[PDB]
């Protein structure tokens, strides 16, 4: 069963991966861009709120 | 002097009962079949501490009932109703514990919230019928001249009652619940002892006595001395003085304040009290 | 020979992931303003379950949600009016998962019976009973009205075809009992965490494991997928929640505190991805700022442990289901 | 939109009535978990992916949910059985020498794991020591002594307060009580009165097992109620 494991590890060995800085910047940009349409982050006005 | 201690008693009763009621109401985990009876008992003790005790303290200190005769009769009826409701609710709680311990498999079927509401309502209707109906319809009115003079004058109020009503009220309020509670708690003590012996026999390698001692001792030492003299003063006219009667009545009143300290102590109730305070 | 090659490959993976660490996420994020205190109050409390609840799933309309409990019943609520639209009895009393189809016509459930039951709401009979899993099911999700993905305790995840009722493909090579599963918004990929610390990323169409993340130390009880589609946060039993990145291949941040020592049972993300809401065994949920790993609030209305947590597609409401058989919807 | 709301409210009322009926049904029954070892003899007991057996005694409904297969050392599913009335544990007391660590030691480890579980910090365990006849045959006639596989047996002496069978040998009673005490030590060490262990010596031919389970469940609920009111 070691052959399957080593083959899987070899398959997972070579993937083009970006630097952590770029990924963190992308996540920050996504969080900032869509922050306006977040009822939980910014409380919705009492009017048009479905529950209250 | 006397005003300070009575005010403290009123404050303690009201505070404890409102804490118990709000702890049951606010927290959903505290709502249980037994806790419905606990809530009924707390409501009885709270209406006690609100109407029965402050008015009695005012009557004692002022030495005159400044309120109307109708208000005097209403206060007496509320007093009887609260006392009998509290004692019968204690009896119902004892019966619920007895049914939970003695017959555990059928306890779930026997006790239900819908059925518990019926039990509480029946207890309160019995209390109402035994308190309001005879007093308001003036069936408790005595016949001797002293009672006529006391009740004719609206300035002063003292409890003068017939032999029949006094005996019936005592039996309905205390003695029958006393018998029921003594029987059921002797039984649950017997199962507790048997379970302790079984545990000792299985795992060879006190608490029930203390708990039942508190539960029965506070109730007996609070209400039995009052009801003995309640019967006696009817049996012998000159045996019991008014001051002793009132003192024992207030000793019985203090049971309402003492009651949450013994019936509402538990990890869940302690946590709820800590959260509220 | 083979073991030495595997060890060398693992060392190569560790070295490659080390070289990608240009800067920690906290270093970049510390400049941006904090979210601030977040206060959420229970708007709706859903009552009617007898025993403990394990799973819930918000409908695509954000109006209907389905909850599963050990009662053997699958109650479908209406969150706005607090009305039970359907109450589906189940053949097996023990269930551990539930799902809501995107179309709203189908609902699935599963548990210790090793069988995934799919119910047809619009017709509440059992549309199909899916058998083939050796162990208990832990989580189910709907790709479409015909494809369902189930994660079981036999250390294998499977993709079924509802009409055919057979495993179209089986995801193997996982060393622990899979506990939670989540889908990408494009439904091309999905992730799964198991008892073993590693959490894997799969490809639905091909059926192979693209990537593996092993940052945790204990059982992976919960998993959620970032709305962007390039990250996913896992909740484990070691009182830590960690944010992994598919493109970076290693963790970015670790959400934990010394005060809390209980495991995490359910995790979810807000619509913008800023707030990571995680359930806990310490009887209440925590709201984590996903960007700075700073807690923003608590949800302390539950009496028993929180077993499931979810956020509506519209993002308006957060519903948590606990073991006290009470569903509470926060906002 | 009022008609739709009224219809939905009527559906809610019907569902609530059905839920109340099912609530009465659910509270009526008692749930038990059978968690014996494969060799211990779960089949013999259950004769009198998950197997459910519904048996009622004295108008009390018991449901015994015995997990089938799922042969995993790690037991995540055990947290599901947090509300069961009792956990019925079946152990083969005649397997003190079988290796397929010994079987008895594996059962001891499993019992210790069940006892020391955060979710099972209240659930009591009913212990059945099956295959009593085989244990007696091995101890009496067999040349393999339990002392070799259990070193602590040498210093062990039979309890003064014991209940030997009407026709039973001394040495086999010593062995049986030692095997019982092995589980009882684990039972007594951890649990501080919330849950207890009920060790019963079961034989394959015994038919009173249902009565034993009924009595043990009654004792469990009685002790739970007594401890709730601080009477024990
Ligand atoms: C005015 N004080 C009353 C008079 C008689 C009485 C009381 C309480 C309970 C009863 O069953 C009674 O019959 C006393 O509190």
């Amino acid at each position: 069963q070691a052959r399957k494991l080593v083959e899987q590890l070899k398959m997972e060995a070579n993937i083009d991966r970006i630097k952590v800085s770029k990924a963190a910047a992308d996540l920050m940009a996504y969080c900032e861009a869509h922050a306006k349409e977040d009822p939980l982050l910014t409380p919705v006005p009492a009017s048009e709120n479905p529950f209250r | 002097g006397m005003g300070i201690v009575m005010s403290l008693i009123v404050l303690a009763i009201v505070f404890g009962n409102v804490l118990v009621i709000t702890a049951i109401a606010k927290f959903e985990r505290l709502q249980t079949v037994t806790n419905y009876f606990i809530t009924s008992l707390a409501c009885a003790d709270l209406v006690m501490g609100l109407a029965v005790v402050p008015f009695g303290a005012a009557h004692i200190l002022t030495k005159t009932w400044t309120f109307g005769n109708f208000w005097c009769e209403f206060w007496t009826s509320i007093d009887v109703l609260c006392v009998t409701a509290s004692i019968e609710t204690l009896c119902v709680i004892a019966v619920d514990r007895y049914f939970a311990i003695t017959s555990p498999f059928k306890y779930q079927s026997l006790l239900t919230k819908n059925k518990a509401r019926v039990i509480i309502l029946m207890v309160w209707i019995v209390s109402g019928l035994t308190s309001f109906l005879p007093i308001q319809m003036h069936w408790y009115r005595a016949t001797h001249q002293e009672a006529i003079n006391c009740y004719a004058e609206e300035t002063c109020c003292d409890f003068f009652t017939n032999q029949a009503y006094a005996i019936a009220s005592s039996i309905v309020s205390f003695y029958v619940p006393l018998v029921i509670m003594v029987f059921v708690y002797s039984r649950v003590f017997q199962e507790a002892k048997r379970q302790l012996q079984k545990i000792d026999k299985s795992e060879g390698r006190h608490k029930a006595l203390k708990t039942l001692g508190i539960i029965m001792g506070t109730f007996t030492l609070c209400w039995l001395p009052f009801f003995i003299v309640n019967i006696v003063h009817v049996i012998q006219d000159n045996l019991i003085r008014k001051e002793v009667y009132i003192l024992l009545n207030w000793i019985g009143y203090v049971n309402s304040g003492f009651n949450p300290l013994i019936y509402c102590r538990s990890p869940d109730f302690r946590i709820a009290f800590q959260e509220l305070l | 020979q083979l073991r030495q090659e595997a060890e060398q490959l693992k060392n190569q993976i560790r070295d490659a992931r080390k070289a990608c660490a240009d800067a920690t996420l906290s270093q970049i994020t510390n400049n941006i303003d904090p979210v601030g205190r977040i206060q959420m109050r229970t708007r709706r409390t859903l009552r009617g379950h007898l025993a403990k609840i394990y799973a819930m799933h918000w409908g695509t309309d954000s109006r209907l949600l389905v909850s599963a409990s050990q009662d053997g019943k699958l109650i479908i609520w209406d969150s706005y009016t607090t009305n039970k639209v359907h109450a589906i009895p189940l053949r097996s009393s023990w269930v551990m998962t539930c799902a809501y189809a995107p179309s709203g016509n189908y609902v699935a459930c599963g548990g210790l019976d090793n069988i995934c039951s799919i119910y047809n709401l619009k017709t509440v009979r059992v549309s199909r009973e899916l058998a083939g899993h050796t162990g208990y099911l832990s989580c189910c999700r709907f790709l479409d009205d015909n494809q369902i993905v189930t994660s079981s305790g036999d250390t294998t995840c499977a993709l079924w075809d509802i009409e055919t009722g057979q495993q179209t493909t089986t995801f193997t090579g996982h060393t622990g009992d899979v506990m939670s599963l989540s889908l990408a918004p494009d439904t091309r990929l999905f992730v799964s965490g198991a008892c073993d610390a590693s959490a894997k990323l799969w490809d639905v169409r091909e059926g192979m494991c693209r990537q593996t993340f092993t940052g945790h130390e204990s059982d992976i009880n919960a998993i959620c997928f970032f709305p962007n589609g390039n990250a996913f946060a896992t909740g484990s039993d070691d009182a830590t929640c960690r944010l992994f990145d598919l493109r970076a291949d290693q963790e970015l941040m670790t959400y934990s505190h010394d005060n809390i020592i209980c495991g995490i049972t359910s995790v979810s993300f807000s619509k913008s991805g800023r707030l990571l809401l995680a359930g806990y065994d310490d009887f209440n949920c925590n709201v984590w700022d996903a960007l700075k790993a700073d807690r923003a609030g608590v949800l302390a209305g539950h009496d028993n442990r929180v077993s499931c947590l979810g956020v509506t597609d519209d993002g308006m409401a957060v519903a948590t289901g606990s073991w006290d058989s009470f569903l509470k919807i926060w906002n | 939109q009022r008609n739709e709301e009224k219809a939905q409210r009527e559906a809610n009322k019907k569902i609530e009535k059905q839920l109340q009926k099912d609530k009465q049904v659910y509270r009526a029954t008692h749930r038990l978990l059978l968690l014996g070892a494969g060799e211990s003899g779960k089949s013999t007991i259950v004769k009198q992916g998950i197997f459910e057996t519904k048996f009622q005694v004295d108008k009390v409904n018991f449901h015994m949910f015995d997990v089938g297969g799922q042969r995993d050392e790690r037991r995540k599913w055990i947290q599901c059985f947090n509300d069961v009335t009792a956990i019925i544990f079946v152990v083969a007391s005649s397997s003190y020498n079988m290796v397929i660590t010994n079987r008895l030691q594996e059962a001891l480890n499993l019992f210790k794991s069940i006892w020391n579980n955060r979710w099972l910090r209240t659930i009591s365990v009913i212990l059945f020591l099956n295959k009593q006849d085989l244990l007696a045959e091995k101890v009496l006639a067999g040349k393999s002594k339990i002392e070799d596989y259990f070193p602590e047996f040498a210093r062990y002496t039979t309890p003064e307060d014991a209940t030997p069978e009407p026709g039973e040998d001394p040495r086999v009673t010593r062995a049986k009580y030692f095997i019982r005490d092995e589980f009882l030590r684990i039972s007594t060490a951890s649990g501080d009165g919330r849950h207890y262990c009920y060790p019963h010596f079961t034989c394959a031919v015994d038919t009173e097992n249902i009565r034993r389970v009924f009595n043990d469940c009654r004792d469990i609920i009685q002790r739970m109620h007594l401890r709730q009111y601080e009477l024990l």
